[PDB]
This record gives C-alpha cells, structure tokens and sequence, in this order.
RNA sequence: AAAUCUUUCUCAC
RNA sequence: GUGAGUAAAUUUGG
C-alpha cells in the first residue's frame, strides 16, 4: 500500500459500471467506495472477477499478495498486464500522462555516486599531447610512387619463376600425363600413402615466416577460371588428383606426424598443400617417364581456400572493362613495354588479386581513389598509404602490392589526372 | 525441469528473456555453400520436389506495363511506405488462426529508404531496379478486446455507459471508454 | 584495373580478406597504442572542448529496451572460484540470464532499479553487490573482428560483461536520443546515401571541403571525455559506473590479464563520441570516426583542425584530403550539386554461393546499380548474361541438378537465358520468381536454412496473442497454460498449427 | 614442408 | 601424464 498512486487509481475507472449501474472497480485509497470490513490486497477491487488489481512502476515491485493482479507502467508509456482486459483499460485510461513519483530517471544519483567519483580522481588521467603541425601540400607525383615501387623491389627482389602462378597457363601434358606427374611428384616427396591418398607429414616447425619475393608475370592465365574452380572443388576434395579441362591439381592435407596413433583424416582446420603443374624450365622441375613439368605448390589455410575458390574472374574482368581506359602493355615486372609488352599480363595480375586472400590489393585501390579525388594532402604522411608491406606477409600478397603499385604508377603515365 | 535450470533461483521470467533461451542457434557450417548443397544430394532432391509439387501451385503474377518518360537527375532518396496493421485486424487475424509472430511484426510499419537517381515530369515512384526505363508504381473510443464470448460479461445495451460489454452484431468484446 | 577506371572505383568487385589469426597481437597493439596515448606522447585523449550546448536529458525516465539485451552474440561471464578471476565466453542471453539470477531479479530494469537504490557498495542485491558487479563489469575477452575490405591486417573486437551491456545499453540510448535532438541528420537511421546527400546540402556554401578520418579513435576517447559528455548530458549515477568501469578495464589476452586504462576498447560509445564534437561545434558532419567539413580561407582551415585536436578527433594525415569539387562520407562519393560521381564506386561483386543465390544477389546488385547512375541498363543487362553463363558453367553438373526443362536456367539443365529486363518487369516462368531480388527465397536458400536449422529445451512460447507486451513476466505453469489456450483455441478452429501470415497475399485479397 | 605459435582427430584411464 | 582406435571433409563438381 503507497499513497503515490491514489489519484493513478482514480482515473483508472472514471464511470466504469459492471452490472447495471454500480461502478465495477472499487478505489482501496477512497472511504467510500474502499470495501470496509475486509483486508485491502491491491490498489482496486474487481467485483465481476473478484480479484484485486495494483499499480507498479517498471522494475519497482510492491508487497502485496500473488494474488493481486500486478499492472505495470513502463517507462515507455507502454502498460503490461497477466490479464489483457485490465491492460487495455489502463492503456486507455492513461493517455493523460501524468508523471508518478517514484520513476527511476536517468539522471538518478546513488549514495555511492561521490565515492566512485573520488575512485575516479584518485586514479589515473591522461597528459594532453602534442598539437600536429599539419602542412597540405600537393598529392604525390610518378616520382613518389616510382621511389616506393623501386624501394620495395630493391627490398625484397624478384623470383626466376612465377611460381604458382604459372599454374594458370596450359603445362603441356595431357589427362594421364598430368595425373602421373602429380602423383610421382607426390610420391617423391615421401608423402603418406593413406586410403588411395596422400597425406603431408609434419613434425617440428621453425616458426618463421617464408622467403618473400615478388613473382615475374606470366604471359597470360588462360586457366585462370579453372583454376579457382579446381580450388573451390578441393576445399573438401583433398588427397586425390582433381582433373579440369585444361588442368590438374593435387591438394594434400597437412597432419601432424604424432606418432603410430596420429591424425588419420581431416578436420576443420587442417590446412592443404596445393600442388599445380605448369610448363618446364624453372628450378621446380620434375621428370618421370619423360614426362616434365614444373611442379609448384601453395599451402593453403582453410579460409584462404574459400575465399580463393568463390571468386568470378570473368564477372570481375568484364564489370571493370565496362568504364575502364586502354590498358598499356607491360613486361614481366610491370613496367611499360610498348615494343614487347602484353596487354594480356593484366589478366594475370587480375588472377594475382583473386589468389591473393589478404586482398593488399582493396587497400591499395581505395588509398588510389582518395589520391585521384584530393586537391590537397598532408605533406610526407599522405604518401606513407601505399606502404603496405608491414601490414602484408607471404609472396603472394607481396606481389600483388607490387603489382598493384605498378598498375598506380602505369596510371600515372599513361593517363594522367 | 529445465526451467528451474535455465532460470535457477527465479520463479518468473520476462518473455523476451524466455523467448531468447528458445532461439535454436544455428551453426556456422565449416564447408562452402556449394558442398553444403552438394552434400546428400540435398539441393537436387530440392530442386525435383520444387518442380514436382511447389511450382504448380504457384500464383501466377501479372506483368508490369506502365512506364513513363524518366531522365537522369540528383540523387534522390525514393520511399516506400508499408504501413502496419492496427489492433482491430491484428486481433481479427490472430483469431482466424493465423501465426502470433507474423502479425507481431506486420503491426510495425515499414519504411524502405531506396538512392534513386531519375526523375518524372509527375515525379512517380519506380519499381525495384526499373527507374532508367521508368516503369512506375501507378464520443467513446470504443475497443475491441476479443472476437470471442467471454464468459460470464454482460450484454451491451443501447446505451453503454462506460462499462466492457459483448456486440451481437460483430462477434466481439467492446470497452466503451469514457 | 581498378586503377585504369574512368570514374571513382574502390575495387570492391572482390571480397574481403580472411584470416584465422589469433586476436592477441591486435589486440595487444591496441593496448599499447592507448597506454602511449595516456602518457601524451603520441595523440590527445584530453577533452578541451566546451559542451555546453547539450541538453540535458537528466529528468527523462530511464529507458531500457530489452531486445539488444539479448543475442547469440559472444560475451564476457565472469567468476571467481577460489578468489582468482576466471572469464568464459558465453552467448550475451546466457550472459544476461547468469547475471540475473546471481542477483535475484525479474528483469534487468529491476537490476538497473536495485542497483542505483542500494545505500551502500557493499550491500547485497542477491548474490553479488554492486562492489562486485563494478569489479567484474571490467574485465573483457578478446575476438578476432569481422573481415572488411581494404584492411588486410586482422582487428580486434572486445566482449565485455553483461552487466557493463546494460549500462552501456542505457548511456547509448540516451546519447542517441540527444544526437537526434541537436541536429536532424541522426534522425533515427541514416544509410550512406542519406548522410552523402545531406552533407552536400551542407557543405554546399563553401568552397573547400575537408573529407577527414580520426586515427586511433578507440584509443583516444578516455574515460574522461566518455564521463564528460555523460554529464553534459545528464546521465547521473550510470554513467559515473559507466567510468569507472571503463577507466579499470582488464583485458584477458591468451591466458593473461592486461590493464588498458586508456580510451575504450571498440566502438561501444560510439553515440557519446559523436557527441563530444558534436556539442562542441556545429561545424562537423561526423559519424564516430568519420567526418566532413568545409572551409573558405586558411584560417577557418587552422580552426577547424584546433576544433578537432580539443574534441580527441585526432585527425588522420594519412588519409585525410582536402577536395573542391568532390564530396565523400561514408564510402559514398558526390559531386558538390549532390549527384553521385560517376564510375564504379562501392559496387561489389558477388561470389559463387549457390546456382540460384548467386542470380539472385547478382540481380539485386544490378539493380541497385541501374537505379543509380552507376551504369545504363544495356550494361547491366549483359553483366546479367554473363553471370548466367558463369553459373551455367560452375553448377551444370549431375551433382546439382538432373533436369531438361526448357524453361530451366541453364545452370539447371535448361536453356533458358532470362533477360534482365524480363525478369525485372514480372514476365518469365513461375520458377524465375525466385530469381527476382523482391521475389520468395530460392531453392538453395531453402535448403541451406534447413541444413543450418539441423539440448533439453523448454517448452516452444512461440504463436503468441499479438496484444501480450513481451516484458510479461512468466511462470512454468503460465507457459503452459498459454500453450495449451492456444492449442485448445486452434483445435476449436479444426485447424493443425496455426498457418504462415504474409502481408503481400493479405493485402491483395 | 609452407602465405609458419597455424597446419591440435576420437575413446578410455 | 598413459593407452587404444581411426563419428567427422573424400561419397559427388571437367
Ligand atoms: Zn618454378
């Protein structure tokens, strides 16, 4: 029982009548009509229902009996009640909004408030810091991108072969050819030879990152589709040799070697070791049965499977010649070659971009975008975006940050903004 | 006795907490979508149920044919507005049998905000996708509280005062408010 | 290619990067990045700003929605077996339920209600007092963040307590609530479209325009700024918790406890960091770290970057540009009139993930294009071919499908090539529906719910009376007998359960 | 062995 | 830490 909310009961039944004329809620905070000579259980008294009816504010309940039929007004001007009727008649009836005391408001102070206050001087604040001196000069020029092309080149070198991304060109070799090339090359790594399978063993790790270098362009990737199809085939097919029209690939799982109880098949996380064919003449060479070609392998991370095997070169390629310039034709390190250059090498950085999972590419393109739609930029901070290597590690995406760095700097050039 | 579980040491629970505990969590499937489909044949098994049962019965919508000369201008923010129901056809379709959750969410209204940038000379609303060729789209507050009898309420008179009553001639519950 | 576009292009045609990296190192770096900030060496976390020109909500009911309150999202469960801390991730329902019932309560406002009434830190509220709850409310777990394109390097996100949830649920309502009130951009839910055209509008009197970022945002927004802008706006009690909290924050990294006592974690207050700038000037179009302005001279320029320094908006040089005859906010480009700038721009592509979901998105994708100036029609309806073809080769195989029917896609085994323009305007086979973006869910769709969908559960509380508020509270025997009411209502009807309400067929009829 | 703290399956005691 | 076995990803994508 409180006497906040006499008046809340008042004009929650105006002139409610219930059989002829006799108002059906009884008002427990008025004389008369409060029922004398029995215990008053709640705000009101229900005469057709014989229940009694009691007001609460959200998240304040009061002492009364289980019994007592509890309505709640939220602090939302929404009402709840176990009994729809009663909620709907308060619904009504409490459009005038008149303002309970007792409503928990946001700017509520506790009796802790100063106490934590004090906790909060009492512990450690910031000092306030430098003030930038910013300069805005012009973006960057070809001579910028140039410096950094040829400081990431001269940091990290080039490859003789194009590694695994030779794979999207024809290797010479028939159906029967390729598939006994794959899996004497498996063979001959000492590969486990598990229920017409091939599992990679591993034992110890040295625990540091891969030589990085940046790969020298293919010709072309005519199998770039493929390719990524085979990948997207062998996210689950692993172990055995996969067959396209033009091409093959042999994806192994790499287990741990435990011991005489160890890792028989597969699980979520087990990463692949790739393994693809492409024409002979690099050091990756394999022969059988006078058979050659170049063996080439990609370890491969579950995700980065899935990510590579989903993506639609040829969507890709068309949606950016729909609104793209002449695209130049450049060499093997993309640089501009007009006299034995090839337009098709920008497929192969395309293929670059969909092999690559960390996509360095995106970062790259959208610091471009910003470069191409500013008038002015941040002197020697704005040009410290398109170094990206810290941010990247692997050959692959080394690369394909090179490459896109050079597609920059042939903008540049060839069509200047 | 999962109740006394789930909710240990509380005898009564709101309902949104309730239906949080009843969501069915799904789980993040590890293979891509096109071995999860190829998986059991489930997609094909689908595709010749779909064909044999589903699509017959499917009805058969018209073709759009308005369309209006439209030409290209600012970006624009086109807005469709889908309102919700009220509490007298909510109630009304809960009754019928329909489900409880759908006419939860169809009593809120939807506001579709779609960057437009085409214009008519009357300034018609396009379809989805088709605005470059420019197909267009062209007292008491007495209340219901149920469409049931109630048992044991009184009759409604001529004149109500301000009581709860039952309407012959619409089966339903009326609160005659002020 | 991206770099030989015409237009503005992003090269989103590809997605976004993944990676399995554990989220220690992110997260570490960003501990230290904000321990560099505290010392003043680096950045400004300290507020200089004047906001006086904040209402004050501090007689507005204090609100809290329930909904957010709840999720399948991971959260922070705290315990102390043997008075040594121990954190578990948890589902925030399972968080949220523990929570309430160590400390005896209905509902969280109940929660909210006993902790800000209790007349001491000490005293109990069930098993726990508010002591305990300030003490176990600081302690956060590290995630790995979702994958975004133009990021390579993995992110960290931080999960937090559930009781630090609620009362971040209550500060951000509130902040939100007066972001709409103090100007009319953050109505209620403004796209990347909506804030582009409204920024143009803006800008549109001056000449330069400044699209600007802010570097390390999550590192420089301190505690004291947060509890600064809480009570300019009112926010009393919660929001000194709220602080002290977040002032005591541990994060727990592998198998170890790291104190970060600078700036928050991610992007939690991300209303009371608008709002900070946001009371100090009405020169800013910002958005969290995202911000626009205009200038006409260089001073106005040095104002504007001292605004920003005294607001912790610490500007970044390294992709912050001044452009005139450009406008761009939110990765949305416009010209100054307010048209959008031609060329690719966010378009993204859309990988293989099922013979009809892939149509599908496509189809969606292009529309939105064509709506847009993005391309002509011709243009997007030979993308569509093409696609077709794409999926024709990818999913033509026994696997997928064992059908001839002409009117088939030819992914399917048919030969039939809808054209964009046919399908967009209602007029193909029954079986193309699907295929259209405001169409019914695809086959694959379907089977993919289905697969997912497949413990001792309660009993369902599903079919509910419209008319029942969800903040009723419930009993074993309340569930019960809703459910058999219903059961008994739907029998009455000679009717199996209850039949799928869709507005579309309701309104044709 | 590689895009290197990742490639960490199950059962029982 | 010790021992043993080898439901789940191959079935089925040119
Ligand atoms: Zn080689």
């Amino acid at each position: 029982m409180d006497s906040r909310f006499a008046q809340l009961t008042g004009v929650f039944c105006d002139d409610f009548t219930y059989s002829e004329g006799s108002r059906r809620f009884l008002s427990s905070y008025s004389t008369v009509e409060r029922r004398p000579g029995v215990p008053v259980e709640g705000d009101c008294y229900d005469c057709l229902k014989n229940k009694w009816i009691a007001f609460e504010l959200e998240g304040q309940p009061r002492k009364f009996p289980k019994a007592t039929v509890r309505c709640i007004l939220n602090n939302d001007a929404t009402y709840v009640c176990s009994e729809q009727e009663y909620q709907q008649i308060c619904k009504v009836q409490f459009k005038d909004y008149l303002e309970i005391d007792g409503v928990v408001k946001v700017g509520h102070k506790a009796s802790y408030d100063a106490e934590l206050r004090e906790r909060l001087l009492e512990l450690p604040h910031p000092k306030s810091g430098p003030k930038p001196r910013i300069e805005w000069v012009a973006p960057p020029r070809l001579a910028d991108i140039s410096k950094e092309t040829a400081e990431l080149k001269r940091q990290y070198g080039f490859f003789e072969c194009s590694k695994f991304l030779a794979c999207g060109e024809e290797c010479g070799l028939d159906q029967e050819a390729r598939e006994l090339i794959l899996n004497e090359y498996a063979r001959d790594r000492e590969f486990e030879f598990r229920n017409g399978g091939w599992i990679q063993r591993y034992t110890v790790a040295s625990h540091k990152p891969a030589t990085q270098k940046i790969l020298p362009l293919p010709a072309s990737a005519p199998l770039a589709r493929e390719l990524l199809m085979l990948i997207a085939r062998s996210t689950t097919q692993a172990g055995k040799v996969l067959h396209s029209d033009n091409t093959s690939i042999l994806a192994v799982p790499v287990m741990r070697d435990s011991g005489k109880h160890s890792k028989r098949r597969p699980t979520a996380s087990t990463h692949h070791l790739v393994v693809g064919l492409s024409k002979p003449g690099c050091e990756h060479d394999f022969e059988f049965d006078g058979y050659r070609a170049a063996v080439h392998v990609m370890h491969l991370d579950p995700k980065q499977s899935a990510n590579i095997g989903e993506q639609d070169f040829v969507s890709t390629r068309e949606i950016y010649k729909l609104d793209m310039l002449e695209l130049p034709p450049i060499s093997r390190k993309g640089d501009l070659d007009r006299a034995s250059g090839l337009e098709t090498r920008w497929d192969v950085i395309l293929l670059l971009e969909c092999l690559d999972s960390t996509r360095v590419s995106q970062a790259v393109a959208q610091h471009f975008n910003r470069h191409r739609l500013a008038l002015s930029v941040c002197k020697d901070e704005f040009r410290k975006g398109y170094q990206l290597a810290s941010e990247i590690r692997g050959t692959i995406p080394l690369s394909s940050l090179y490459y896109s760095l050079c597609a920059v700097r042939l903008r540049m050039t060839v069509h200047p903004f | 006795s999962q109740f006394g579980k789930s909710f240990k040491g509380r005898t009564e629970v709101t309902i949104t907490e309730y239906r949080s505990h009843t969501v069915k969590d799904v789980h993040r499937s590890l293979l891509t979508a096109d071995k999860s489909l190829r998986k059991s044949f489930c997609f094909r098994n689908a595709l010749n149920q779909f064909l044999d049962k589903d699509l017959p019965l499917l009805p058969i919508r018209p073709k759009l044919e308005s369309r209006v000369a439209v030409k290209k201008s600012k970006l624009r923010s086109q807005l469709s507005f889908r309102p919700g129901l009220t509490q007298e056809e909510a109630i009304d379709l809960y009754n019928k049998g329909y489900d409880g959750d759908s006419v939860s969410g169809a009593l809120q209204d939807r506001v579709v905000n779609e960057p437009v940038a085409y214009s008519s000379a009357d300034n018609d609303k396009f379809h989805r996708g088709l605005a470059a060729l420019g197909y267009t789209l062209a007292k008491a507050k007495v209340t219901v509280l149920s469409r049931s009898k109630w048992m044991g309420y009184e009759d409604l008179p001529q004149k109500p005062p301000n009581g709860t009553f039952y309407c012959r001639k619409r089966k339903a519950m009326l609160l005659i408010s002020c | 290619m991206w770099a030989f576009q015409e237009g503005v292009c992003k090269g989103n045609l590809l997605s976004g990067p993944t990676s399995m990296k554990a989220p220690d190192s992110a997260a570490r770096e960003s501990i230290d990045r904000a321990s560099e900030i505290m010392t003043g060496k680096s950045y400004n976390a300290v507020h200089t700003g004047d906001l006086s020109k904040l209402p004050n909500q501090g007689e507005s009911p204090l609100r809290i929605v329930d909904s957010d309150l709840y999720s399948e999202r991971s959260c922070c469960w705290v315990i102390e077996k043997e008075g040594r801390v121990v954190c578990k991730s948890t589902t925030l329902t399972r968080g949220m339920t523990s929570l309430l019932n160590t400390t005896k309560c209905s509902s969280p406002s109940e929660l909210i209600c006993k902790v800000l009434t209790v007349e001491s830190l000490s005293e109990k509220i069930g098993d726990t007092s508010v002591e305990e709850l300030l003490s176990h409310g600081r302690y956060f777990k590290c995630a790995l963040r979702d994958q975004e394109r133009g990021k390579p390097k993995s992110r960290a996100i931080f999960l937090s307590h559930p009781f630090f949830r609620l009362l971040s649920s209550v500060v951000e309502t509130h902040a939100r609530s007066v972001l709409s009130k103090v100007s009319a951009v953050y109505t209620a839910t403004a796209s990347a479209e909506q804030r582009a055209m409204m920024a143009a509008q803006v800008v549109e009197s001056r000449k330069h325009v400044l699209n600007g970022d802010c570097t390390k945002y999550n590192e420089a927004i301190d505690a004291d700024t947060l509890l600064k802008v809480w009570d300019a706006i009112g926010m009393g009690s919660i929001g000194v918790m709220l602080a002290y909290m977040v002032r005591r924050k541990c994060v727990l990294i592998k198998d170890t406890l790291v104190e970060c006592p600078g700036g928050m974690l991610m992007g939690m207050f991300n209303a009371t960091a608008t709002l900070a700038l946001q009371g100090t000037t009405d020169r800013f179009l910002s958005f969290s770290d995202d911000f626009i302005t205009s200038f006409n001279s260089p001073a106005e320029l040095r104002e504007i970057e001292d605004l920003l320094f005294a607001s912790c908006h610490n500007l970044s040089l390294k992709k912050s540009y001044i452009s005139v005859a450009s406008l761009e906010i939110n990765s949305c480009t416009l010209t100054r009139d307010g048209d959008l700038a031609t060329g690719l721009g966010c378009t993204a592509g859309v990988p293989f993930r099922g013979p009809l979901v892939t149509l599908k998105q496509t189809a969606a994708m292009l529309s939105g294009a064509v709506d847009s100036g993005v391309m002509p029609f011709h243009s997007a309806e030979r993308l569509f071919q093409i696609k077709q073809q794409e999926c024709a080769y990818r999913y033509n195989n026994p696997t997928y499908t064992t059908r001839n029917e002409d009117f088939l896609p030819t992914c399917l085994g048919g030969k039939t090539v809808i054209s964009f323009q046919s399908l967009l305007t209602w007029d193909c086979h029954p079986f193309w529906y699907q295929v259209h973006p405001d169409g019914p869910d695809t086959i694959d769709q379907k089977v993919l719910s289905v697969l997912a969908s497949k413990r001792t559960r309660l009993e369902a509380l599903s079919d509910l009376d419209p008319l029942v508020p969800h903040r009723l509270l419930v009993s074993e025997s309340d569930v019960s007998k809703i459910r058999a009411a219903r059961q008994a209502h739907l029998k009455s009807l000679g009717l199996e359960q209850p039949t799928n309400f869709n507005y579309a067929i309701y309104k044709a009829v």
